[PDB]
This record gives C-alpha cells, sequence and structure tokens, in this order.
C-alpha cells in the first residue's frame, strides 16, 4: 500500500511566474531554483517572492531589530566569539527597570536599547500585516489572512505594549532571550498565583489542543480521499464530488456531525484564532483587573 | 467583576459561534431523507442556513447551496432488512454499477481548468517542457495487478500542470487501449509498477475517457470510485 | 436519517471482526463490534466513576477525582477504595480508546478510503499510555500517573513539572512546544487560505489553486502547494504530539535532576568552558 506522505515521482514544468490579475509584475523578483528536495514533500518551486515598499520596510525593520539585539548580545559576550557561542541561550535584553516608568529616557545600557529595538519590531510586524492584506487585494481574495494574522498580532500587542501601558511600566514587557522569555513566563503565572486557574488560559490551552485534533484529522482524512482527487478543495467546493463525500461519511459515521469541504475549513480558522484572542484577553486581565487567579476562581469571579 | 463579565461574555460569543458554525456545514446533503429518498420528519435542531452562491471561473455560471439535491444516476441497491439502519445489498455488479466503494459523483463532464481557463490536467506528451525529474519514470514499466500478473505497461503520466505534480498513469492494455490509473493508487518499483486494488482481468473494466488528451470531472470520478472500489471487491483475488 | 447521498455507501462489509452481525448504523453512527466493545468499556468506566463519587462522597463534577494507588504499592493492585479504581477504569480506558480506533479502521474499508485518521489517533492513544502505563512501570509505582479529575490533573501537571525546577527546560518539551506552535500557525494559513479563495472580493469569481500558490510565494516567496499543505499538518501535528510523549518516558527514569541544570553540558564544553565573561563565569 501506497500512503502519499512522500511522492513517488516527480515532474517539472517551466517556472510558474504566477497569476497577474492586479499585482505590479514591476515588484516581483525571478524566480529561484528548483529543490528536489522540498519536491519530495510539496512543491519544488522556490520563487518569485514580491517586494514592494512595505516589503522593503517591513524586512529592512525585522533586520534591524535582530541586529540590535545581536549587538546587545555581543555586548554581553566583551566581543569574544567563544563566550558569545558558549552563552548564546543565557544573554537577554531586558526592558527598563520599574522606576522609569512608561518614559522613554532610560539610558541605552539599561532599557533604552529594548525601546530601541522594540520600536523597529513594532514597525517591522504591522508593516508585514498591511502587506498580508495588500498582496491578497491584488489577488482579488477575501481578507482571511490578515484578519487570522491579526489574532496573532493581538496577544503580541497585548505582551509588549497594551499591558504594559496599563500597568504603567515598561518592565513588566518580555525580554529578548531564549532562557530569559522562558523563566519571564514562568515568572508571570507564579506571580499571578497560577495561571491554571485563568479560565482564559485554560480555554486556550483547549484551542490549541484541539487545533492539533483538527489538522491530524483534516489532513489524514484529505491524504485519504487523495486517491478521489481529495486535495483539490476549491474544485470539491464548486462541484462536490466522491473525495468530499467520503470525507463527510467519515465524521458522520464515526462521531455523528456534518462536515463540508468548504465548512471544516472554517472551523480550522476559527480554531486557529482563537488560540491567541483567547490568550490575550487571559494576559490583559491578569495584573490589571486580578492579581491573583486561584483568589479570584474562589469567588469563582 | 470585570473578568466574569469577560468569560460570560465569551461563552454567549462561543455558543453563536457553534451555532453559525453548525449550519454552515449543513449547505451539502441536506434535508436528511429517509432510506427511501423521501424527506426524514426529523432534520435536527438547527435549520438549514441561507443559500449563497459561488460565481464560477471562465463562464461556467453559478453554484448555490444548499439547493436542490439529485443524484442524478441510478443506485442499484436493495434492502436486506425490513427496518431502517442495515446496509443494502448490491442487485449487480458494485464495481460494474458504482456503489458501495466504488461510489462515483455525478460531476461535470468536463474538465478542471487553471487560473488561465486552461485544461488543469494533461497527458505529458502534450504539456510542453514538462519531464521527470526526480525518481523513478515509470513511463515504459509493465503494470502488475494483485493478481500478480501483468495487465500492461505505463505510456504517458497525466500532469496538473499549475501545481507540477503527477496525477494519473496512462497505462496501455493488451488490446491496444489505454485507461487512466490513479498516481495514488499505484506503488512504482524498480522494475514494474504494482497496483494492488486491481487484479489483473478488472482493469479493461475501467471507464475509458472520451476525448484523449483531456479528463472530465466525472470521468476522473468514475476512475477513482472503480479503482477503489477494488480494494473491497476484489479481494478474492487478492496474494501476498 | 440519510444524507442525500448516504444510501450508495452503506454497502455491507469491511468489517474486522463478526462478518455482517454488527454491520449496521443507529442513526447517523456506524455501529460494528469495536461500536459495542466501545460502548461496553464507556458504560463499565462511567459506572465504576460514579462509584468513586459516592466513595468520595461527592456528586459535583468540579470535584470527582480519582486517584492512582499510593506510591507504595509500587506496580501491585490496589483496593478500590485507594486506587484500585483507578487502575480498573485505566483498563477501560484503553479499551475504549482502542476499540474507537478499531471502529474507525472498519469504517475506512467500508468506505474505500485510507488508514491515515486512525493512524494519527494512534499516536494520541501512544501519549495517553506513556503518562499511565509506561512511564509509571519504568519508575515502579502507578501513583506516578495522573488522577482523573477536571481540576485535580491540572494539579498534577504543575506538582510533576515543578519537581524538575521550571519545566521549561526539558529540550524534548522544548521541541514539542515548538510542533505545537506551528501547527496552529499552518492551521490559520490553511484555514485563512482556501476560504479567501472560495470566499474573494465581492462580486469576483472563485479564485484557483493558482491564485493560493501566487498568493504564498508574493508573500513569502514559496508555497508547499494543496497536497503539501495537508501532508504538513499531518506531520507538524503528529510530531508535537511524539515528543510530547517523549519528553515524559525520560523524566524521572533517565533524567531525574532540575532539567535547567542538564544545559551545563554545553556550558562546560572544555574549548570554552574557562574563558571569563559573559554569563557564566
Ligand atoms: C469579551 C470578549 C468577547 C469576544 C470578542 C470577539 C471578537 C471577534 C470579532 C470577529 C469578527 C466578526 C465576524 C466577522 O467579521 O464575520 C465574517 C463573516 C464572513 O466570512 P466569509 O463569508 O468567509 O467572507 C466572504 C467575504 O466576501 C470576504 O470578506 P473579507 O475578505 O472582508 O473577510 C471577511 C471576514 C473573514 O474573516 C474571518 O471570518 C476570520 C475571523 C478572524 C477574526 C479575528 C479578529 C481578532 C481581532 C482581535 O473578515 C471580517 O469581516 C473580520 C473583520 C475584522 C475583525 C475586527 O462570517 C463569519 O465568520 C461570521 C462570524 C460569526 C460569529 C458569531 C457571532 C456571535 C453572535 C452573538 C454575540
Ligand atoms: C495533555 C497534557 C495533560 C493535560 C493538561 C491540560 C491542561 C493544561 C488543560 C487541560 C484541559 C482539559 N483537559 Mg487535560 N491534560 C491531559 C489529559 C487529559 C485527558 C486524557 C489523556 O485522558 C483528557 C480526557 C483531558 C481532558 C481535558 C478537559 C477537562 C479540558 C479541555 C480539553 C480539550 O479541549 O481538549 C482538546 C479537545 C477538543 C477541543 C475536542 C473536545 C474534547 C472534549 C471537550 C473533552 C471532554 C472530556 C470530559 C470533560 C471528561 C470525560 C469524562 C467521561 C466522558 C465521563 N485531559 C494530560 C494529563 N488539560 C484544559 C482545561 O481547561 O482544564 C480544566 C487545560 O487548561
Ligand atoms: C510556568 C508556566 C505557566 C504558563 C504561563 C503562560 C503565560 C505567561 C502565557 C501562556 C500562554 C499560553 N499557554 Mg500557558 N503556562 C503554563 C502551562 C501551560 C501548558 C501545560 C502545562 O500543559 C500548556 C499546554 C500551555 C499553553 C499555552 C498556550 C495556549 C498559550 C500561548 C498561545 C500561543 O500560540 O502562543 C504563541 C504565539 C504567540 C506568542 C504570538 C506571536 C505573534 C507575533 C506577531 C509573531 C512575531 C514573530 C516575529 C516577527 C519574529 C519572527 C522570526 C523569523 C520571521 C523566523 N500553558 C504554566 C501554568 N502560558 C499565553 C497566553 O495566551 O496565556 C493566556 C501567555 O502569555
Ligand atoms: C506564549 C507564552 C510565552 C512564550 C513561551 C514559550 C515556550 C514555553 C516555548 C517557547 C518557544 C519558542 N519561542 Mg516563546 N513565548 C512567548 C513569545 C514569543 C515570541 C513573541 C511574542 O514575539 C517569539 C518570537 C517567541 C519565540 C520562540 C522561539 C525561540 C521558540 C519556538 C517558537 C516557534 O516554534 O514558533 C513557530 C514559528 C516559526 C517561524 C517556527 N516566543 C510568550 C512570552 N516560547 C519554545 C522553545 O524552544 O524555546 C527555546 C518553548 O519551549
Ligand atoms: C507547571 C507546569 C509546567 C509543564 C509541565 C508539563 C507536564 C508535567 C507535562 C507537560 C506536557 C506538555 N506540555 Mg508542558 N509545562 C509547562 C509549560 C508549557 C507551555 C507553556 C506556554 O509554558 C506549553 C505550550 C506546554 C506544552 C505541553 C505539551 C508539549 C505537552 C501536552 C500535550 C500532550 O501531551 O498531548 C498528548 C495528548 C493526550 C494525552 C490526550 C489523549 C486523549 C485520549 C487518547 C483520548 C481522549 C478521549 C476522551 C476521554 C474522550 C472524551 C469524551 C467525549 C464524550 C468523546 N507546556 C510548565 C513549565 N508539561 C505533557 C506531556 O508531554 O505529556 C505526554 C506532561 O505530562
Ligand atoms: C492563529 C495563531 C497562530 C499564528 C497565526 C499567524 N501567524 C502569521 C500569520 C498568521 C495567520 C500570517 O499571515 C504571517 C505570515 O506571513 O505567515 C507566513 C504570520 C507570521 N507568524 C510568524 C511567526 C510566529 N507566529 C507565531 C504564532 C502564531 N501565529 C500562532 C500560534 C509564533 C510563535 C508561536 O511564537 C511565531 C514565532 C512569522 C513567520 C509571520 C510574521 C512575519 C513578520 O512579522 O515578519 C516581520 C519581520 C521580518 C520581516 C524580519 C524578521 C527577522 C529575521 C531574523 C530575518
Ligand atoms: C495526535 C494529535 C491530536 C489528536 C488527534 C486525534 N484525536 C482523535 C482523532 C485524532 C486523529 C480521532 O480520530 C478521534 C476522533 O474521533 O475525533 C473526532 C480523536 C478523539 N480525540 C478526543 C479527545 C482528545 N484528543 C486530544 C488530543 C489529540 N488528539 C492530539 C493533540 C485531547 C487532549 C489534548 O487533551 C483530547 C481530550 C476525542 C474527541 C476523540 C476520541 C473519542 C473516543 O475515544 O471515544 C471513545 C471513549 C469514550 C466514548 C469514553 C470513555 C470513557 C472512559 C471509559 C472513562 C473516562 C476515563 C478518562 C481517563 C477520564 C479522564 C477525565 C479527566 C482528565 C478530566
Ligand atoms: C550573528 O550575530 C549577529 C550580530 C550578526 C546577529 C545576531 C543576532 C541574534 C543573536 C539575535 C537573537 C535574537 C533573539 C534571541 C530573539 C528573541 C526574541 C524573543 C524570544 C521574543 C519574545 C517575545 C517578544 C515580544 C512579546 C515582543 C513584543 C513587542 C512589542 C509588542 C513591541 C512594542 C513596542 C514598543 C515597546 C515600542 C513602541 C515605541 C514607539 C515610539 C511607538
Ligand atoms: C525565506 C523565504 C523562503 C525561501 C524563499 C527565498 C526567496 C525566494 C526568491 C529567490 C529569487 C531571487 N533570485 C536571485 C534567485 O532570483
Ligand atoms: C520528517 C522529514 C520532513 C520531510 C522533509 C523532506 C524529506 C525528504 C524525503 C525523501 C524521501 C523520498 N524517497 C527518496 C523515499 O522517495
Ligand atoms: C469551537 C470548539 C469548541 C471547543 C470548546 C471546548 C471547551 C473545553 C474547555 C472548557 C473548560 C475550560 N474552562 C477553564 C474554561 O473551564
Ligand atoms: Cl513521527
Ligand atoms: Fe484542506
Amino acid at each position: 500500500e501506497y500512503q502519499n506522505i512522500f511522492s513517488q515521482v516527480q515532474v517539472r514544468g517551466p517556472a510558474d511566474l504566477g497569476m497577474t490579475e492586479d499585482v505590479n509584475l514591476a515588484n516581483r523578483s525571478g524566480v529561484g531554483p528548483f529543490s528536489t528536495l522540498l519536491g519530495w514533500f510539496g512543491n519544488a518551486q522556490l520563487g518569485p517572492i514580491y517586494l514592494g515598499s512595505l516589503g522593503v520596510l517591513s524586512l529592512f525593520s525585522g533586520l534591524m531589530w535582530f541586529f540590535t539585539i545581536g549587538i546587545w548580545f555581543w555586548y554581553q559576550a566583551g566581543w569574544n566569539p567563544a563566550v558569545f557561542l558558549r552563552d548564546l541561550f543565557f544573554f537577554s535584553l531586558e526592558p527598563p527597570a520599574p522606576e522609569y516608568g512608561l518614559s522613554f529616557a532610560a539610558p541605552l545600557k539599561e532599557g533604552g536599547l529594548w525601546l530601541i529595538a522594540s520600536f523597529f519590531m513594532f514597525v517591522a510586524v504591522w508593516s508585514w500585516w498591511g502587506r498580508t492584506y495588500l498582496r491578497a487585494q491584488a489577488l482579488g481574495m477575501g481578507k482571511h489572512t490578515a484578519w487570522a494574522f491579526l489574532s496573532a498580532i493581538w496577544l503580541w500587542m497585548v505582551l509588549g505594549f497594551i499591558r504594559p501601558i496599563l500597568m504603567g511600566s515598561w518592565s513588566e514587557a518580555v525580554p529578548y532571550g531564549i532562557f530569559s522569555h522562558l523563566d519571564w513566563t514562568n515568572n508571570f503565572s507564579l506571580v499571578h498565583g497560577n495561571l491554571f486557574y485563568n479560565p482564559f488560559h485554560g480555554l486556550s490551552i483547549a484551542f490549541l489542543f484541539g487545533s492539533a485534533l483538527l489538522f491530524a484529522m483534516h489532513g489524514a482524512t484529505i491524504l485519504a480521499v487523495s486517491r478521489f482527487g481529495g486535495e483539490r478543495e476549491l474544485e470539491q467546493i464548486a462541484d462536490r464530488g466522491t473525495a468530499a463525500e467520503r470525507a463527510a461519511l467519515f465524521v458522520r459515521w464515526t462521531m455523528g456531525f456534518n462536515a463540508t469541504m468548504e465548512g471544516i475549513h472554517r472551523w480550522a480558522i476559527w480554531m486557529a484564532v482563537l488560540v491567541t484572542l483567547t490568550g490575550g484577553i487571559g494576559i490583559l486581565l491578569s495584573g490589571t483587573v486580578v492579581d491573583n487567579w486561584y483568589v479570584w476562581g474562589q469567588n469563582h469571579g | 467583576d470585570l473578568a466574569s463579565l469577560a468569560i460570560y461574555s465569551f461563552w454567549i460569543f462561543l455558543a453563536g459561534l457553534i451555532y453559525y458554525l453548525q449550519t454552515e456545514n449543513m449547505r451539502e446533503g441536506y434535508p436528511l431523507e429517509n432510506e427511501d429518498g423521501t424527506p426524514a420528519a426529523n432534520q435536527g435542531p438547527f435549520p438549514l442556513p441561507k443559500p449563497k452562491t459561488f460565481i464560477l471561473p471562465h463562464g461556467r455560471g453559478t453554484l448555490t447551496v444548499p439547493g436542490p439535491e439529485s443524484e442524478d444516476r441510478p443506485i442499484a441497491l436493495a434492502r436486506t432488512a425490513v427496518s431502517e439502519g442495515f446496509p443494502h445489498a448490491p442487485t449487480g455488479d458494485p464495481m460494474k454499477d458504482g456503489v458501495g466503494p466504488a461510489s462515483w459523483v455525478a460531476r461535470r463532464d468536463l474538465p478542471e481548468l487553471d487560473g488561465h481557463g486552461h485544461n488543469k490536467i494533461k497527458p505529458m506528451k502534450a504539456a510542453a517542457g514538462f519531464h521527470v525529474s526526480a525518481g523513478k519514470n515509470p513511463i515504459g514499466l509493465p503494470v502488475r495487478g494483485c493478481d500478480l500478473e501483468i495487465a500492461g505497461k505505463v505510456v504517458d503520466i497525466w500532469v496538473d500542470i499549475p501545481e507540477q505534480m503527477a496525477r494519473f498513469l496512462e497505462v496501455e492494455l493488451k488490446d491496444g487501449s489505454t485507461r487512466l490509473l490513479p498516481m495514488q493508487m499505484v506503488k512504482v518499483q524498480s522494475n514494474r509498477v504494482h497496483v494492488n486494488a486491481l487484479s489483473s482481468d478488472l482493469f479493461a473494466g475501467i471507464p475509458t475517457i472520451k476525448s484523449p488528451t483531456e479528463v472530465t470531472l466525472l470521468e476522473e470520478d468514475k476512475i477513482c470510485g472503480y479503482v477503489a472500489g477494488g480494494l473491497m471487491y476484489a479481494a478474492p483475488k487478492r496474494k501476498s | 436519517a440519510l444524507l442525500s447521498f448516504e444510501r450508495k455507501y452503506r454497502v455491507p462489509g469491511g468489517t474486522l471482526v463478526g462478518g455482517n452481525l454488527f454491520d449496521f448504523w443507529v442513526g447517523p453512527f456506524y455501529v460494528g463490534f469495536f461500536g459495542v466493545a466501545t460502548f461496553f468499556f464507556a458504560a463499565l468506566g462511567i459506572i465504576l466513576i460514579a462509584w468513586s463519587a459516592v466513595l468520595q462522597g461527592t456528586w459535583n463534577p468540579q470535584l470527582i477525582s480519582v486517584y492512582p494507588p499510593a506510591l507504595e504499592y509500587g506496580l501491585g493492585g490496589a483496593p478500590l477504595a485507594k486506587g484500585g479504581l483507578w487502575q480498573i477504569i485505566t483498563i477501560c480506558a484503553t479499551g475504549a480508546f482502542v476499540s474507537w480506533a478499531l471502529r474507525e479502521v472498519e469504517i475506512c474499508r467500508k468506505l474505500g478510503i485510507g488508514y491515515h485518521i486512525p493512524f494519527a489517533f494512534a499516536f494520541a492513544i501512544l501519549a495517553y499510555l506513556t503518562l499511565v502505563l509506561f512511564r509509571p512501570v519504568m519508575m515502579g509505582a502507578w501513583g506516578y500517573a495522573f488522577p482523573y479529575g477536571i481540576w485535580t490533573h491540572l494539579d498534577w501537571v504543575s506538582n510533576t513539572g515543578y519537581t524538575y525546577g521550571n519545566f521549561h527546560y526539558n529540550p524534548a518539551h522544548m521541541i514539542a512546544i515548538s510542533f505545537f506552535f506551528t501547527n496552529a500557525l499552518a492551521l490559520a494559513l490553511h484555514g485563512a487560505l482556501v476560504l479567501s479563495a472560495a470566499n474573494p472580493e465581492k462580486g469576483k469569481e472563485m479564485r484557483t489553486p493558482d491564485h493560493e500558490d501566487t498568493f504564498f510565494r508574493d508573500l513569502v516567496g514559496y508555497s508547499i502547494g494543496t497536497l503539501g499543505i495537508h501532508r504538513l499538518g499531518l506531520l507538524l501535528s503528529l510530531s508535537a504530539v511524539f515528543f510530547s510523549a517523549l519528553c515524559m518516558i525520560i523524566t524521572g527514569t533517565i533524567w531525574f535532576d532540575q532539567w535547567v541544570d542538564w544545559w551545563q553540558w554545553w556550558v562546560k564544553l572544555p574549548w570554552w568552558a574557562n574563558i571569563p565573561g559573559g554569563i557564566n563565569g
């Protein structure tokens, strides 16, 4: 039996320059190479990519954020490359001390650099968001990717921006470091009386686990019916075939409810966006409204 | 307090969302029917959604769902019991008749088109610049059935031009005619393609396509349904 | 009742045990021999949980908790009231989960489709058995397993994790969290992409897979494609559960000290272990 996890044969044609629609073709690169390695799992073609004003702006910003953090890591390493390599996970770029409040007057070596890098990150991400919206506009597509992306931006905006402002100090924000952002997370829960009692944490965990259940089921199913062309989902929405019927009857005979080809993708987008949506509310309320989730849960509210 | 208000607000929102989601997944296959085809009395807790309309590209009209459902083909089955809930026996050849795991849906007798209006799937001999770039080229290999007998040889690969993947093997049978075999149901080996689903005598029965340079969405379903159905219906001829 | 298109698929056959004995439906539900087995194990487990509630003295769902035997029972049996019920219920739960997987195989055979779904479900059964069977056996007591209770199963997570310091430092935990995070991201993109094409700007015609591949290429420079995205979702989530089971099968068995201290192998590597400055010495 053949499972369809990897391809048995790879075929190749001329590079696909892609659909035009209202895209400004002046801003498409040349095609990259073809990857036979990628070709075993998915598509072999790399490129082209679209780079406009927002794309350069976002990419230059994001690099400046990355470099600002890495410059600081080199300073902590005394510019010794062996120290840099050894302690890479232990370096950390922390926010200003609580004393500086929400002020931008903190010295570079004691938080001001964190503010520079956060500013570059702020620009980088919001540019990228506008880019996901405008790439969809040019192709005539719905804005589902931009709105779903907004759900991740919300949790990120809550952690590094909105909650620090409501708390009144930048020190509440997350530091830039491998192990240090892990410590910050652990600390956050202890200080708020165990996040396991935050009902939004609990729902967030449900949607995260649920997202794994769902993609497992959806991907397994489409592979199970790929013998009937199942992965060609748009045409199966326009013109239901036996792949879509058998995928539905699996779900019906197994657990008793119905799933269309389009419908299953609405479950998919919502299961996923709900992770970070509920997550952001749980953080936003921590320390601003609720001091101790254990205490709060004892009055059930 | 404000956090209890937020968590009540959310549970109500989630109830509405689940409702919206359940009714969105009712846009195909409803209303429910009894096994004789008349509408079932109990159609469930949620109602049907207001219909939506897809504008299909390339001038192929619209689709509105939910909308009138018809199999648009005969179903050669019969009841095996006097009450609801039991299987329906084939009254003929389930593979010839297209029931059970051999089922096909009566889709459009048109080919799927790519974003430019050209046929999505083309045999490689007519797809300019397309070649096998990795893996074993199956073209020229003999095709073996589950009865370990040789039914034909591969004479082409039918490829998805926009997605650049192989979709069908085109097999020539001992009598000079060809059939399509789904890529997802063959095993390409060093010196043969092996087909588990079909025994060698069942290859002539694979449905045939009407023009040799294109395949319609209907023929794709008949071919794929037939080949998959051999897993159940050709088991009296499978060996290890 | 039946979906409008369903009758032609409700044929005899495909069963693994029983022949045509249990080859029937109840409403939408296929039954089969493993449908009956699932119902039997589930019914038995429920009764045993209600009995556990009687001995514990409460009926509140937020308070019911079935605990494993104490640590001193090792891997033996324990009296019902003090860990015996957990042991039987654990057997029942395994029966119900495995019967569920096998009933799915039966549904797959009738439908003529592949076996990917039950195969994927076996990874979740595997993570459960790591927690209640493999890890306790290797550590020598059922008591290292988790209790069946809405909130008490959460307490076990907190206590078990903090036994090793901040559990964030388990390197297999780190990898498992990445797959979980990447899975959710890929699920959002996959759902967003199909819907944005099925549901274009108002009054526009439905887009094509070409528009989907064009979009991802314009955005990040690469599109994995419509078959690859489903391969990816399967692999991402199966991987996440695999590394979850792994991160726990090694905790308390081959590594039992604080997980942060494991990382000193990197820091103490002989070429840089004594260069001064930085964070470490
Ligand atoms: C996975 C790693 C940890 C773990 C850590 C956590 C953490 C951390 C959290 C949960 C949460 C939950 N966990 Mg737990 N939990 C584990 C093992 C389990 C097992 C099991 C293996 O048998 C089960 C059945 C549950 C069940 C549950 C629910 C009470 C809750 C929501 C689950 C969910 O959405 O899943 C995703 C699945 C879906 C979206 C599909 C539908 C699943 C339904 C809702 C499950 C209902 C089960 C029911 C309440 C109990 C069944 C009882 C019998 C039928 C009588 N956990 C192990 C020990 N679990 C969250 C919570 O809120 O807890 C209070 C939470 O914060
Ligand atoms: C000791 C630790 C605490 C704890 C502390 C916290 C804290 C603190 C938080 C969570 C949060 C979460 N926790 Mg908890 N958590 C604990 C126990 C658990 C357990 C468990 C024991 O089994 C589980 C399963 C979870 C699960 C979860 C998730 C559901 C949730 C994060 C969602 C997400 O996708 O974030 C990952 C996604 C993001 C961070 C969004 C990022 C979006 C941005 C825009 C991306 C930009 C990328 C940038 C440009 C760089 C790019 C690089 C290159 C381009 C490649 N926690 C215990 C109780 N947990 C979060 C939450 O929402 O809580 C309510 C949170 O803040
Ligand atoms: C203080 C707590 C510690 C901690 C301690 C632990 C401990 C302890 C464990 C984990 C484990 C996990 N943690 Mg950790 N963890 C922490 C912080 C985090 C954070 C975070 C943002 O900080 C995240 C994202 C995670 C993430 C995760 C995952 C990698 C993993 C849980 C998934 C899993 O095993 O599924 C596997 C899925 C299952 C077990 C579910 C199986 C379902 C069964 C098969 C069928 C269910 C049927 C049901 C009964 C039917 C219901 C009835 C209906 C009516 C049908 N942890 C902190 C630092 N973490 C767990 C793990 O890896 O377990 C293997 C684990 O044991
Ligand atoms: C491997 C990837 C992810 C995955 C995948 C997955 N799950 C699956 C499938 C797949 C592919 C199915 O085919 C199957 C299904 O049919 O889903 C609709 C299933 C499913 N995954 C489910 C749940 C589930 N999956 C989870 C996780 C995951 N599922 C992984 C993250 C979780 C988590 C994260 O906690 C849960 C709770 C079910 C909805 C379903 C399996 C249903 C089933 O087995 O039914 C038979 C059992 C019963 C009817 C009840 C038996 C009752 C017992 C006898 C007594 C109770 C014992 C129990 C231990 C008590 C514990 C309660 C406390 C912890 C609170
Ligand atoms: C190879 O060496 C060189 C020097 C070449 C490059 C090296 C680079 C290295 C080593 C990079 C390392 C990077 C690391 C480890 C990054 C880790 C980042 C992590 C873990 C981040 C985690 C969370 C971050 C969050 C939540 C950030 C949120 C930020 C915001 C929401 C921005 C808010 C904006 C602020 C505060 C400023 C707003 C100000 C104005 C004026 C508008
Ligand atoms: C980091 C994105 C994932 C891989 C895509 C890399 C960029 C693709 C564009 C390559 C084309 C540029 N060039 C010079 C080859 O023409
Ligand atoms: C788990 C690995 C992730 C997949 C990434 C690409 C893997 C390449 C697989 C090649 C195998 C194909 N082959 C040679 C067996 O035919
Ligand atoms: C759209 C999918 C619906 C899944 C919702 C499942 C809810 C399970 C979690 C409820 C219990 C968590 N908590 C803490 C809020 O009680
Ligand atoms: Cl694996
Ligand atoms: Fe899909």
